[PDB]
């Protein structure tokens, strides 16, 4: 109404005028006021004019919070000692304590790095646990300092709203916006709220991020005491990495309390539900073995038939199509066909034994070496094939045990901090045979053995292979496939300064500097590090045309979650190598129309490197639009490389390290055909 | 200009039209919490309210937008311009704009070319109904004369806005007559209240009829100031044609 | 309450050009399309049903057949232009809405009948028909267009308008007294633009007092204008 009678009431500094003028402002404070508090010019004298001081400070913070301010608002609150669903408390708590506590917690967050913000933040904790605004009191209480049990002090009744909402948006913003040191508080405090509550599988994801044995032990006794099982066994073994399944198998090798954790959770039981169900509910037609088995010629379409047969495992007709199919192909086809029968038998240990035993101790080198490779692929927990393979590897100059070292060490590395096989691979690293694939499957073997190490390791094994790598700067393929195993050993770091150590000792001529930038590829697994985005755009114009391929190829691994930022204008440039960086950086996800849209322009190219590289990611990111793009490949094409690869994509057209290693090691296909002997035994498929 | 100092008497209708026209002007953030779109327009059917255009030029004058009519009554017919795309290009370049036809407010040729203009605005409503270049593009119809049947028949109030406008506020007879008395030389001993309230039944055009038909007696007697008796004679001079 | 219906017809319209292993190898080939219709019409119900295909595809919209009566009887030449541009633009979806002397209308209707069937054309594009009432049009247009399956607009099953109301009110501010069962149950044969219209005028009417939250009494008070307007004429 009219402010004429009540306007000059606040001007007299008399105590009665305050003790009756202030209760009027408290009465009219239910909706704030009739206006935006234009009386600042008449209350700026009462600003400094102070028994009943909390009411004058309350009105002062009310008007200063009403019109505008940035620091002077929460001071009457911290000095006031606050005392004394409607609209009054909902406003002055919700929005006035929202902006008020927001600017106080922010100014105290960036100002000092006292219990005022703690006790007052707990008072707001209770007040907002009474008002119960979802995801807003949370989204504002994200950055408030404490990062402690306060969540369990709030997680009493609202479990699905705080878990689903708070863990959803705070996990997405905790992997995209919030850095790692607070993400550790998400892992431990989420270990608390989810350990004390239900919904075990999300705590199992907290074990996918923590990689600790106490979480899986507590969830195996808490999940063991409450009695389906096969499903969480399946994604239990799928979700667990190389560390916590051997630590898990050592604590369960200690007690396990059930005989079902070793007996059930030891081996063959993640595949024991898969094979018979896939044979029963699904049935593949014979037109794939008929066509892809009928247009084989030129010793390369037969290699495509070794890809189809090699990765087929319902039907096993081409396997039992007599003999001489292995002899008609080349040596790499002898390895591919010798390893196909081992890759199709990830079940029936006795059957795989009685099927691969024939190729063992044969007369040819690649039949027995691919036979030991098959023995390494058929199983991953039997480890009884170690002695016959490793017993003969000590030759050091030239023998069949070098190819048997390729297959034996590669398959044995796929089967698995194992110290015995690594100390036996130390003379292999010291040997440095002319065949690069020796150190290839050795460095990749021990690398995949050592993925997920806590903050990496600076041990004398990889330090020794770094010294031997610096010994002679020849055969750069060593400087390409050795940083693979090095970076795989550096995998699992959380705060390792090993990348800076490599930036101290390793920095040399651009070969070992390319090894250093490979360590940089295995050094940015993901956090809030926009400095690497602006530094990435600053380094995008480097003269060296390979560290851009790998360091920029890391894009698909770093931002693999937030896919909205991945599409850019990299294709519109002239650096076709960058077009391959995006072409590989597409990924293996559900394959939105934007990715296939990039495959539309990337598909048509003249060089066989990009034309050969496009169908791999094209059919990996789309695994039912599979037939029309292949017709497009037939319209563009109609050399032998594009034909073998186009039949390969004809076959396979239809966050674990085991599925990330094979293609990252497959990023070196633009070389001799020797890689095709290892291309057929990739483990990235299921 | 015809600002608020030259138009008055529709306080409730401008209070209701500020949400139709003034919504994309100063508060467009309600698109999420409300979910509103761009309607066709608004129209006022009934007698001429003596200022049917001063309101569109008033809201357009306060919106700080241009006024581009279709029929081109005052040298704006060929200045912009198949003569159908140039209006949409100028509407694309000038996003804030208010369209209001004034000249349209034989049955063989007049309805032929007039039917070509009606087809022009129909296909313009088809283009604007299908796609849209920019916002703040609204058309306003005029139904005040007798020969207006297409706009009143094609707009019943199903997908458009309708306002019953026979008795606007009685200020279309009183206070806009006072405004029309402010422009011309007015004395100080006049009482427009009784002479403005004692003109019922005939029409709403009593303002323009009494002013323009009173200018013949102010032109006959050559009085330097308009008296109330002149308007009193103008009441009869406009009621004789009824 | 139509998720199984929209996924059934969605699979019935997405089988061409996508998922080809169960489209041409097994020999489905429905090269005729479907025909739709809505009792409320307004194009927003059928537009909200067929809008699921407009997400990632090329769409063509031709509403009404007034372009034949408003001018001389040029004939089906415009349909032939749409046919040749549909052949030059095969990756698209044909959709016609508001399908509403006498010897010429019958011969252009039979010529449009044979043209719509496509006797000399195989599966190249999908054609979907739409109109206000299927009973007003002649039943001869059924065999060329609808040869696979037809669907009618369901009743207020309290789940369709509840899901649409949830989508429109996913970020709105409503009071606790605003119940849903009386709203989704009281309404009968109302499209999305009607509930969106009463929510829009409800928020605009609640804005008259600077109230960012809409109450139930103001929602029904705003609904009185639509319920009174539809019964006035």
């Amino acid at each position: 109404r009219d402010k004429a009678p009540v306007q000059p009431q606040q001007s007299p500094a008399a105590a009665p005028g305050g003790t009756d003028e202030k209760p009027s402002g408290k009465e009219r404070r239910d909706a704030g006021d009739k206006d935006k508090e234009q009386e600042l010019s008449e209350e700026d004298k009462q600003l400094q004019d102070e028994l009943y001081r909390p009411a004058l400070e309350e009105l002062r913070r009310q008007i200063r919070s009403s019109t505008t301010s940035m620091t002077s608002v929460p001071k009457p609150l911290k000095f006031l000692r606050p005392h004394y669903n409607k609209r009054f408390a909902a406003d002055i708590i919700s929005v006035l304590a929202m902006t008020m506590s927001g600017e106080r917690e922010c100014l105290k967050y960036r100002l000092v790095g006292a219990g005022e913000v703690a006790k007052e933040w707990q008072e707001l904790d209770d007040a907002e646990k009474v008002q119960r605004e979802p995801l807003l009191t949370l989204v504002k209480e994200i950055v408030p300092l404490l990062m402690e049990i306060e969540q369990v002090d709030m997680l009493e009744k609202d479990i699905d709203e705080n878990a689903y909402a708070k863990v959803c948006l705070y996990l997405t913003s905790c992997v995209n916006y919030v850095p790692e040191p607070e993400n550790s508080a998400l892992l431990r405090c989420a270990l608390g709220v989810f350990r004390k509550f239900s919904r075990f599988p999300e705590a199992l994801r907290l074990a996918l991020m923590l990689n600790d044995m106490e979480l899986v032990e507590d969830i195996f006794t808490s999940c063991k005491d409450v009695v389906m099982l096969g499903r969480h066994g399946v994604f239990l073994e799928l979700s667990e990495d190389v560390e916590e399944y051997e630590d898990l198998t050592e604590i369960m090798s200690n007690v396990q309390l059930n005989s079902n954790f070793l007996a059930l959770a030891r081996e063959l039981d993640i595949m024991e539900p898969k094979v018979p169900d896939d044979i029963y509910k699904t049935h593949l037609e014979n037109n794939r073995f008929g066509g892809s088995g009928s247009q084989v010629d030129s010793a390369r379409m037969n290699l495509a038939s070794s890809f189809v047969n090699g990765f087929v495992n319902q039907d096993k007709l081409l396997t039992d199509d007599g003999n001489k199919w292995l002899y008609k192909n080349k040596d790499h086809g002898m390895l591919s066909a010798a390893a196909s029968l081992g890759m199709i038998l990830l079940w029936d240990v006795d059957g795989g034994l009685t099927q691969i035993d024939k190729y063992l101790y044969s007369s040819e080198d690649y039949i027995k070496s691919g036979a030991l490779l098959a023995c390494g692929i058929v199983n991953s927990g039997v480890r009884n094939e170690c002695d016959p393979a490793l017993a003969l590897l000590s030759d050091y100059v030239l023998h069949n045990s070098n190819t048997m070292r390729l297959g034996s060490i590669f398959g044995l590395g796929l089967a698995y901090n194992r110290e015995d096989v690594l100390t036996l691979l130390l003379p292999v690293m010291g040997d440095s045979k002319s065949s690069m694939e020796v150190a290839g499957v050795t460095a990749l073997a021990c690398g995949m053995i050592a993925v997920g190490s806590c903050n990496g390791d600076v041990t004398s094994t990889i330090l020794q292979t770094i010294m031997e790598k610096s010994e002679t700067e020849l055969k750069d393929t060593y400087a390409r496939w050795l940083p693979l195993g090095l970076g795989l050993n550096h995998l699992g770091k959380g705060e390792a300064i090993e990348a800076i150590l490599a930036a101290l000792e390793v920095v040399s001529e651009p070969f070992r500097s390319f090894a250093n930038t490979l360590v940089d590829v295995c050094a940015y697994a993901g956090s809030g590090n926009v400095l690497k985005v602006q530094q990435l755009l600053h380094i995008c114009s480097e003269h060296f045309d390979s560290k851009e391929k790998e360091e920029d190829k890391d894009k698909k691994e770093k931002k693999d979650k937030d896919k909205k930022e991945a599409p850019a204008d990299m294709g519109a440039h002239q650096g076709v190598a960058v077009l391959g960086i995006a072409l590989i950086a597409m990924g293996e996800e559900i394959g939105a129309e934007m990715a296939l849209r990039t495959f539309g322009h990337l598909l048509r190219y003249g060089e066989p490197t990009l034309r050969r590289a496009v169908p791999l990611a094209l059919a990996l990111i789309s695994v039912s639009h599979d037939a029309d793009p292949e017709v497009s490949y037939n319209s563009i094409f109609a050399a032998r490389l594009a034909a073998m690869l186009r039949q390969l994509a004809q076959y396979h057209a239809k966050k674990g390290t085991l599925t990330l290693c094979p293609y990252h090691s497959d990023r070196q296909l633009m070389s001799q055909v020797a890689v095709a002997g290892l291309l057929t035994v990739l483990v990235s498929f299921l | 200009d015809s600002t608020y100092e030259m138009i008055g008497g529709l306080d409730k209708q401008i209070k209701e039209i500020k949400e139709v026209i003034e919504l994309p002007v100063k508060h467009p953030e309600l698109f999420e919490a409300l979910g509103i779109a761009q309607p066709k327009g608004v129209l006022l059917y009934g007698p001429p309210g003596t200022g049917k255009t001063l309101l569109a030029r008033a809201v357009a004058h306060h919106t700080d937008c241009t006024f581009i009519r279709v029929s081109g009554s005052e040298l704006v017919q060929k200045f912009i311009g198949r003569m159908v795309r140039e209006l949409f290009v100028m509407a694309r370049e000038h996003a804030p704009s208010i369209i209001f036809m004034d000249e349209i407010d034989r049955l063989e040729g007049g309805s032929g070319g007039d039917s070509e203009v009606q087809r022009t605005m129909l296909e313009l409503l088809n283009q604007l109904d299908g796609f849209e270049a920019t916002k703040n593009i609204k058309v306003i119809m005029a139904t005040n004369r007798i020969d207006i049947l297409d706009s009143a028949l094609l707009r019943p109030g199903r997908i458009d806005r309708k306002i019953e406008f026979p008795p606007p506020n009685e200020e279309a007879r009183l206070d806009i007559l006072k405004i029309h008395s402010r422009k011309m030389n007015l004395t100080r001993g006049i009482n427009l209240r009784k002479i403005a309230e004692l003109m019922p039944g005939a029409s709403g055009a009593e303002v323009k009829g009494v002013c323009t038909e009173a200018g013949m007696y102010a032109l006959r007697e050559r009085r330097v100031h308009v008296t109330q008796e002149d308007f009193e004679m103008a009441v009869a001079k406009v009621m004789q044609k009824d | 309450g139509l998720d199984n219906q929209i996924q059934e017809i969605k699979e019935s319209v997405e089988l061409p050009l996508t998922h080809p292993e169960y489209y041409e190898e097994m020999g489905i080939k429905p090269p005729k399309g479907v025909i739709l219709y809505g009792p409320p019409g307004t194009g927003k119900t059928l537009l909200a049903k067929a809008v699921a295909n407009q997400t990632s595809a090329t769409f063509l919209r031709v509403v009404g057949s007034e372009l034949i009566q408003k001018y001389l009887g040029d004939g089906p030449k415009l349909v032939r232009e749409l046919f040749r541009v549909a052949e030059e633009h095969a990756p698209s979806i044909v959709f016609i809405d508001e399908i509403d002397g006498e010897r010429e209308i019958q011969r252009t209707m039979l010529e449009l009948l044979n043209q719509l069937d496509g006797f000399d054309s195989r599966g190249d594009v999908k054609v979907i028909m739409a109109t206000n009432r299927i009973e007003t049009l002649d039943p001869a247009l059924i065999r060329p267009g609808r040869i696979d399956r037809k669907i009618e607009f369901p009743l207020p099953d309290e789940k369709t308008k509840k899901r649409i109301f949830q989508i429109h009110t996913s970020r709105m501010t409503l009071a606790d007294d605003v119940t849903l069962d009386d709203l989704i149950m009281a309404k009968d044969d109302l499209s999305g633009a009607d509930i969106k219209a009463i929510c829009t005028e409800a928020g605009l009417m609640a804005l008259r007092e600077r109230r960012m939250k809409v109450t139930n009494e103001d929602f029904k008070k705003s609904k009185e204008n639509v319920l009174y307007k539809k019964q006035e004429g």
